[PDB]
């Protein structure tokens, strides 16, 4: 791929996002849909081996049959309101469809399946792109469609990707399943909220997005992919390791740490409506996640695994990688407790 | 609603269900794929038709035009699946288990 | 500190605290009748706007 | 009998749907959506869209002959798999008919039928519109306007186009 | 005596740790073929309708 | 307004102090990252590039001003909504008769 | 849209298209432009919490207008009975039906 | 689900027993039905027979839980003259417990299951008892 | 300008810079063969870069002030003490063998950089091509582990895939009669206990592996120790090539920038010559490992990457 081809492509990934985001009309959120995965699927297959090869096809199958049924449910909303605006939807049926299709989309339980296998299939850029950028488009349209959504069928959704993400990643020894499931689990949170303070589902979705383009950037930068080859990282750079460790337990909701904020604003919107039974559920179910982010943080930070002699080699030669914002990324997901105030700018 | 729209959502959901029950063949899905499609296409054109709704008249090619899309894609991916396992066979597509 | 300048102090932080108080449970109110009533800034979904309505004469009478 | 023509079509578009639904070979599965396409154009003619209901079907003529094509290349096994051959395919194809067959039966035996939805069964023709003089078509009219009024359709489609090409040859090149 | 054998093989820390080591290995314990999660999708919608009623 | 980060009626309320504790809170976080930023690339981390250390800082507190002027205005708009809502429905908001204590009556429960 | 940077910048990208009482090329007017009008006008400025309540006439009416469900039931109640009563030598139609 | 979990909650608790228990047996047997759907779409039989032979198990394992539920929670309170008391489920959340550990030939679920599931069906009687929302309505 | 996607994009391309003068060259042979001086020679009448054979040091050359660092700072690995006892059980043959693998791939990417970046050819001695005649020869001898083989094949498989072979491969062929001859002539003690046997399958590896595999994409040259005396016989016969075989051919703009992205990092070259695949020959532990790096970063001009150790007179620190 020449560079210019890769910079146009990747624009275009962009633009569809953007197209979805700033268009009053389904015809037009659909095309943005459309835009954005002809654009990205390039990206999976940018080098070109078996596996990725399959992470492609499993991607586009998911993603095309979502479309089908997103588009179904603009059509069911034509005929029973004449009009195209993208907002609530005049038929439950249309909503149905329309919310499973973002669901898919999303890679909510039960529709997650293909997040862990196209992640661990596509390179670490591209499933930084997958588990961020793509995230976007598909939360615009619920924040929109939020008033006609069934409200059993959204939060069915979140406990269950909660409960699904959190199990996944107990049993992950790859660094890209690892972050797959930690996605399915992150999304139910985003979700969960969505029906009483969307709001509180952009926060979420920022500091989601805030910490795992951070915690991709630091394994891009070391290139590691499983937890072996992370457990080397003491004996090349000790600061990667101290800043995985603040990074990881601010994942995983430790208090005074940024990752705290979204799980703390999301369990006082709850409560305000007298939900205390699910964000209660929510909240130690999370502790799943918890769990195997403690994993990571123990091969990586707080013990020294072996190394092997040719590790001697790395010492002489220093990080070329760009790791493009990693300072900032990483100050804004360990220490912005103290400015949680400022999420009114959301609103 | 009108007795059209009824073998018109048939049609889709058969088709729905086509995509969703594979067999081996990938190819065989793709066609699926396209059978959603033409529903969507046709359902569209007659409400939009009978709505007398003129400046929609182009939704329904405008969707022929990212259906095409779709397939070029579909098939792309058909053609570097079959180059690597020398068939379409979806059973293949499964390393990453 | 002598007492009176902690008394005081402490008078200064109640009023704050109670004010603070108060106007969380109002809000907790007004949320309540506006999401309700729809009849508020808040929760006020987009209808379809009427700007975008053709009032020329059309091509038949009756529309 | 011919008031009913729209829905004879639609029960011979459904049919060609469980053609391609049960999945045959893919030779068969192309002819089952040629099929489909062509009363579908034929349904959207009937309802004032000549332009559109062609266009599906040269559309779609175009890409089952390209379909055909890799069939012959990437899909094919010594002994293609016809509706009768196959067990789970007759299973399928049989299904699908008999529910076709039973929703006809019903809402022509009663001229409303509810499967999941109500459905009226008077015909399609009571739904059509009384009065018409305009000297043009309601359809060509709206869309020609896509190069006037459509003007960020045309952005959005053109470069979508072009973008399909580059990304189809990136995915190729391996 | 047996009520304290449920009070404690229930709460033990083994019983909960071991417990989410079943739960996490039926999740992922996949065979990564199209068909089966395709297949899944449509029992999902299914018991959605007709179970409960989220189209309704 | 729609779709503008400062809308025009934001410019009534006072500014944030360019001295305000959130905002040198933010200022520090400005510094921190360039620490870092020293830190990985594996530079003396308090002397390295202070050229960029500087401009860390100050790209923070450029954007940390503008956050903290939406985040004020948006809290004093939910303010303005609440009180004249408050005033539109008197008859949802009554002033509550207030008894004192003698003569209230509260349940006595003793701590033996 | 979430982002209305359509507002913002005064552009036009696709509200063009939402509603079928919206200009149309040559002025050709929609089936049911009248009950769309009513209904955008009944609900215009006052959100969707009010307007599902306070337009419920308008929107009812502009249902009715889109799919003819009442209609179409009123006529199978009026040709079934004729069947009754055609088929029991009741009643005869005249010549002109 | 919804008319199904209705009924139940419309007979008086403590009476009727024949209809409760009719009433659990249903929702046991929809539940093992499920599971079972998921079991086989996800992890497929290799021969038809063993396809409904783990639908068997699965749903007569549900079923039996559900039933038994249904009739130790309404026989203890029409014994006890209890109607409206968390502990009756309580109980009838522990004898499902067992019941799937007797189905599954090991003390430590049994032990286990009748711990979670019976704290569980005494949350729930709490629950509508005081009225606790699990999906609540937006409100505020 | 630091090379890549910009650069590239403003006209900094592979195919602007080469000639029939950049060409990719590496002598090969037996122990004794007259590789190094035969190298220098077409060097020197070509006016190509000449890179003396990879060793122990050979990354310390590249980094710092270009001088040896304390053998600590890389294993222990001896080659006098594999010549002495190839047995050991401290798992130094094997070790060896597996850092000299790694330094003859950081210079293979340091050469390949060269070329692509200035267009100038360069020449050889030996490479990670060849390098696994040694290999073989060892665990023949039975003086590493079957494991240790099957590490070094993982560590290739997913390194030697990632570049493009020498264009021209010499290859002085010297009876290994002669080589133990030559050996004693030279004086070095410990390298006077190699056996027979042991540079008779180094003769093994290459006729029968390494040459049939170098011919199918490579131009192959072979000599005998007559010819090999003189160079110039040798660049005749070089400069006089076809060139109408191998993936040098099916090269363009695009694939070379990918290539060069590669070489110039050389961390990114060196990424998987440490998998965790834990042989004991290759394993160190924590206490060992922390205890090293630390000393390491203690040597001059070592503890900050280059151009910011003030110990050494980097000047300027404050604004860099
Ligand atoms: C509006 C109305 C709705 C509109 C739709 C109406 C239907 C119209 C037809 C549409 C086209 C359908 C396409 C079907 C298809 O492609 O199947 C391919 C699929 C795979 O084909 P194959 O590659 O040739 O494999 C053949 C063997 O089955 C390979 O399996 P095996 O070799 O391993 O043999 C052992 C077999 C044994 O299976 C079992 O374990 C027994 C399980 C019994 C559970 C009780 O294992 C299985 O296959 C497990 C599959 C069980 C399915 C899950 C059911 C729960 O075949 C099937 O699974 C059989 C289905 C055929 C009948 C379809 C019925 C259509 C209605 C579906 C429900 C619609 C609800 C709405
Ligand atoms: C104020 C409001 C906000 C409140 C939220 C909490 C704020 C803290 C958030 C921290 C954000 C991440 C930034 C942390 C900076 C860490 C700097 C450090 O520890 O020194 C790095 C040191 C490098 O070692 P060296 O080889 O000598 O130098 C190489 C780099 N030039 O590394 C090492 O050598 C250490 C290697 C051993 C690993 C030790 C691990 C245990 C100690 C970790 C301490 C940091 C814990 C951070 C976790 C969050 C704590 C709240
Ligand atoms: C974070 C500092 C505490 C460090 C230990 C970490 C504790 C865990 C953090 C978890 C979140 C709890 C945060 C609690 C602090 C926020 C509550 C608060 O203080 O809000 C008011 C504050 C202004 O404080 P005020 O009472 O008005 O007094 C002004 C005096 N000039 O307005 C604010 O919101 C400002 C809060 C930012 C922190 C104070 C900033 C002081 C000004 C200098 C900049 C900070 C530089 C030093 C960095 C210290 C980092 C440890
Ligand atoms: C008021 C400050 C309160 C701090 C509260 C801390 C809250 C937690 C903040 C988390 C972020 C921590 C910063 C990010 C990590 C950067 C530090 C690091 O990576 O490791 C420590 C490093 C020493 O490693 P080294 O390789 O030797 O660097 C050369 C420095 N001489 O660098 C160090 O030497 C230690 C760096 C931390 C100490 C900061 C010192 C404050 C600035 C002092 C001004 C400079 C004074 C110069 C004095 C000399 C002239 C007299
Ligand atoms: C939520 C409340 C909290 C609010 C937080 C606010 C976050 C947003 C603020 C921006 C965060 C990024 C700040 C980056 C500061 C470091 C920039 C720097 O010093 O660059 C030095 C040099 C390039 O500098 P130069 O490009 O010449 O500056 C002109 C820019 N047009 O070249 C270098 O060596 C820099 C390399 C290190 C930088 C990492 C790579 C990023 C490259 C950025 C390009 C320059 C960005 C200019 C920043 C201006 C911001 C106003
Ligand atoms: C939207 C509304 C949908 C509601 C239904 C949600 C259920 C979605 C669950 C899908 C993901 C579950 C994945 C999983 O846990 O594994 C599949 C599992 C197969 O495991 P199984 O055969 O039952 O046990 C074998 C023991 N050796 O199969 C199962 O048994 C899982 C059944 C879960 C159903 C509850
Ligand atoms: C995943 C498979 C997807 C398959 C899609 C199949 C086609 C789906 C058709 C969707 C439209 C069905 O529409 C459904 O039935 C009729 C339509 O008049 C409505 O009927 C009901 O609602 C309206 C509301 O005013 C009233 O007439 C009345 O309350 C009742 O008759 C339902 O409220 C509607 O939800
Ligand atoms: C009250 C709520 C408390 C919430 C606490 C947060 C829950 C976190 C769950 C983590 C569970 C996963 O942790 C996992 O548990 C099993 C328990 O069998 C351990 O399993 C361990 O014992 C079992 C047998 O007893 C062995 O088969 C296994 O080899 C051994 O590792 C795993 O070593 C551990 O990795
Ligand atoms: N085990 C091992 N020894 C090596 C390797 N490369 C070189 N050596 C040894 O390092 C010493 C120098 O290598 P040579 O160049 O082949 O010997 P030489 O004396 O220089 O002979 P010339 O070809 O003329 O240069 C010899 O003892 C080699 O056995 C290697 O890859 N593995
Ligand atoms: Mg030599």
């Amino acid at each position: 791929m020449n560079p210019i081809i890769f910079i146009i492509i990747l624009l275009t990934i962009m633009l569809g996002t953007i197209i979805v985001m700033i268009s009053s009309h389904w015809l037009l959120v659909w095309i943005g849909f459309e835009m954005n995965m002809l654009a990205i699927i390039p990206i999976m297959m940018k080098n070109h081996n078996p596996r990725a090869t399959e992470a492609s096809t499993k991607y586009f199958l998911t993603q095309s049959t979502a479309s089908m049924l997103l588009m179904m449910a603009v059509i069911i909303n034509l005929m029973f309101s004449g009009q195209w605006t993208v907002m609530k939807l005049f038929n439950p049926m249309a909503s149905m469809l329309m919310t499973m299709a973002l669901a898919m989309k999303l890679g909510m339980a039960p529709f997650h399946f293909w997040v862990p296998e196209v992640t661990q299939g596509i390179p670490l850029s591209s499933g930084l792109i997958l588990l961020t950028w793509q995230k976007l488009a598909p939360m615009s349209v619920l924040y929109q469609i939020f008033p006609s959504i069934n409200l059993n069928l959204i939060l069915t959704l979140s406990v269950l990707s909660i409960l699904i993400g959190g199990w996944g990643g107990l049993n992950q020894t790859q660094l890209r399943k690892i972050m797959a499931y930690s996605s399915i689990a992150h999304m139910g949170w985003m979700t969960a909220v969505l029906p009483y303070n969307p709001t509180m589902t952009l926060l979420n979705l920022i500091i989601y997005i805030i910490m795992t383009s951070t915690m991709f950037t630091m394994f891009m930068a070391n290139s590691t992919t499983t937890t072996l080859s992370l457990s080397h990282t003491w004996n090349k750079t000790p600061i990667m390791t101290v800043l995985i460790l603040a990074t990881l337990l601010s994942m995983g909701g430790l208090p005074p740490l940024s990752g705290f904020m979204p799980k703390w604003m999301i369990i006082q919107e709850m409560t305000k409506n007298n939900s205390i039974i699910l964000p209660t559920f929510m909240a130690i179910t999370a502790l799943l996640n918890l769990y195997f982010y403690m994993r990571l943080t123990y091969s990586t930070t707080l013990t020294m695994f072996p190394s092997t002699n040719n590790m001697k080699m790395k010492w002489q030669f220093p990080l070329m990688k760009k790791m493009t914002f990693l300072p900032t990324m990483v100050v804004l997901s360990t220490m912005m407790l103290p400015l949680t105030p400022m999420l009114s700018v959301l609103e | 609603m009108s007795m059209v729209y009824m073998n018109i959502m048939m049609a889709f959901t058969v088709s729905l269900v086509g995509l969703l029950m594979y067999r081996s063949h990938l190819m065989s899905s793709l066609l699926c794929l396209e059978g959603m499609m033409l529903s969507l296409f046709v359902m569209a054109a007659l409400t939009i038709l009978n709505s007398h709704f003129t400046l929609a008249s182009m939704m329904p090619i405008i969707l022929l035009v990212f259906a095409a899309c779709e397939a070029a894609l579909g098939l792309s991916l058909l053609v570097m699946v079959s180059n690597t396992y020398g068939t379409d066979y979806v059973q293949n597509l499964n390393l990453l288990q | 500190d002598g007492p009176e300048k902690n008394y005081e102090r402490t008078m200064a932080i109640l009023q704050i605290e109670a004010e603070k108080a108060e106007l969380r449970l109002k809000e907790l109110e007004v949320r309540r009748l506006m999401r309700a009533r729809g009849d508020g800034p808040w929760f006020h979904y987009p209808t379809i706007d009427k700007e975008l309505i053709d009032h020329s004469p059309k091509a038949t009478p009756d529309n | 009998m011919m008031l009913y023509i729209v829905f004879i079509l639609s029960v011979i578009f459904v049919m060609g749907f469980v053609g391609f639904s049960s999945k045959p070979s893919p030779i068969y599965g192309g002819l089952g959506l040629i099929v489909s396409g062509g009363v579908g154009c034929g349904i959207v003619l009937n309802f004032g869209g000549s332009f559109l209901g062609l266009m599906v079907f040269l559309i779609y003529l175009g890409g089952m002959m390209v379909v055909f094509g890799y069939t012959t290349a990437m899909a094919t096994e010594q002994y293609p798999e016809i509706w009768l051959s196959n067990k789970a395919v007759l299973g399928a194809f049989v299904t699908g008919l008999l529910m076709e067959f039973f929703m006809v039966y019903y809402v022509l035996k009663d001229k409303e039928v509810e499967v999941v939805f109500e459905f009226n069964g008077l015909g399609d023709w009571v739904i059509y519109d009384t009065g018409d003089s305009g000297f043009f078509s309601e359809e060509a009219m709206g869309i020609a306007a896509l190069y006037s009024y459509g003007t960020w359709l045309v952005i959005v489609t053109g470069w979508s186009l072009l973008i399909g090409v580059v990304v189809i040859m990136e995915i190729t090149r391996g | 005596s047996l009520l304290d054998l449920i009070w404690l093989e229930a709460i033990l820390p083994k019983t909960i740790s071991l417990a989410q080591m079943k739960a996490s290995t039926l999740v992922t314990n996949q065979k990564g073929l199209i068909k089966l999660y395709f297949l899944s999708f449509l029992i999902t919608i299914l018991i959605s309708m007709i179970l409960f009623n989220f189209h309704e | 307004a729609t779709f503008q980060f400062l809308p025009d009626e934001a410019r009534s309320l006072p500014p944030p102090k360019l001295t305000d504790p959130r905002l040198a809170f933010v200022g520090f976080l400005g510094y921190c990252s360039g620490l870092i930023d020293n830190a990985i690339r594996r530079r003396p981390v308090l002397l390295a590039g202070l050229h960029r250390q500087l401009l860390y800082i100050t790209s923070f507190v450029f954007v940390g001003y503008y956050l903290l002027k939406r985040q004020d205005y948006m809290y004093a708009v939910r303010d303005h909504d609440m009180f004249s809502y408050i005033k539109s429905h008197p008859e949802d908001f009554p002033e509550k008769d207030k008894k004192t204590y003698g003569e209230v009556f509260e349940e006595f429960h003793p701590v033996r | 849209p979430f982002f209305d940077v359509q507002k913002r910048l005064g552009v036009d990208l696709d509200r063009w298209m939402t509603i079928q009482s919206a200009e149309q090329p040559h002025k050709i007017p929609s089936r049911c432009h009248a009950f769309e009008k009513e209904w955008i006008e009944c609900a215009h400025g006052i959100g969707s919490i009010r307007a599902e309540k306070e337009c419920k006439i308008e929107f009812e009416d502009f249902r009715e207008c889109l799919l003819r469900q009442k209609t179409m039931k009123r006529l199978h109640a009026i040709r079934r009975q004729r069947e009754k009563l055609i088929k029991e030598g009741k009643y005869t139609p005249p010549p002109h039906h | 689900a919804k008319t199904v979990l209705r009924q139940y909650w419309d007979i008086p608790e403590g009476t009727e027993c024949h209809r409760k228990t009719y009433a659990t047996t249903s929702i046991g047997g929809a539940a093992g039905l499920v599971v079972s759907a998921y079991s086989v779409a996800l992890k497929t039989p290799t021969s038809f027979l063993e396809g409904v032979a783990r639908t068997g198990r699965y749903t007569f394992t549900a079923a039996a839980i559900g039933a038994i539920f249904g009739l130790t929670s309404c026989i203890s309170a029409q014994v006890r003259e209890k109607p409206d008391d968390p502990l009756n489920y309580l109980i009838g959340g522990c004898a499902g417990g067992l019941i799937l550990g007797a189905r599954t030939r090991s003390y430590g679920i049994g032990a286990a299951a009748c711990a979670y599931m019976g704290l569980t069906a005494a949350l729930v009687k709490m629950g509508q008892l005081e009225g606790w929302q699990v999906f609540a309505e937006p409100k505020v | 300008l630091q090379y890549g996607p910009l650069a590239y994009i403003l006209g900094e391309k592979a195919t602007k810079k080469m000639t029939e003068k950049s060409k990719l060259i590496t002598v090969d042979g037996n122990i004794c063969s007259g590789k190094s001086k035969l190298a220098k020679e077409i060097a020197e009448k070509l006016g190509l870069k000449h890179f003396p054979e990879a060793g122990i040091h050979y990354v310390d050359s590249t980094t710092g002030d270009g001088k040896p660092l304390p053998v600590q700072f890389s294993g222990n690995c001896s080659l006098e003490k594999f010549y002495d006892d190839p047995k050991s059980n401290d798992g130094n043959s094997y070790r060896l063998q597996a850092w000299l693998y790694a330094s003859r791939l950081l210079q293979y990417a340091d050469a390949l950089e060269h070329l692509l970046s200035t267009g100038q050819g360069v020449v050889l001695e030996r490479s990670i091509y060849s390098d696994f005649v040694f290999l073989e020869a060892m665990y023949r001898q039975g003086f590493i582990r079957k494991q240790c083989v099957d590490h070094y094949n993982q560590v290739k498989k997913v390194t030697i895939c990632e570049y493009l072979p020498p264009h021209v491969v010499v290859y002085v062929d010297v009876p290994v009669p002669e080589v133990q001859s030559r050996i004693q002539k030279k004086g070095n003690p410990h390298e006077m206990k190699i056996t027979s046997a042991y540079l008779q399958d180094i003769e093994n590896a290459y006729k029968g592996t390494f040459l049939p595999e170098m011919s199918e994409k490579c131009e192959v040259l072979q000599y005998s120790a007559w010819e090999a005396q003189d160079a110039e016989k040798v660049v005749e016969d070089i400069e006089y090539l076809k060139y109408d075989k191998g993936p040098w051919l099916d090269q363009n703009d695009r694939k070379l920038h990918k290539l060069r992205m590669l070489v110039q990092d050389k961390l990114e070259v060196l990424n998987y010559t440490s998998i965790p695949v834990f042989l004991p020959e290759v394993t160190v532990g924590a206490h060992q490992s922390d205890q090293v790096f630390q000393e390491f970063t203690e040597l001059p001009g070592r503890k900050y990457r280059a151009g910011y150790n003030e110990d050494v007179g980097d000047k300027w620190i404050w604004l860099k």
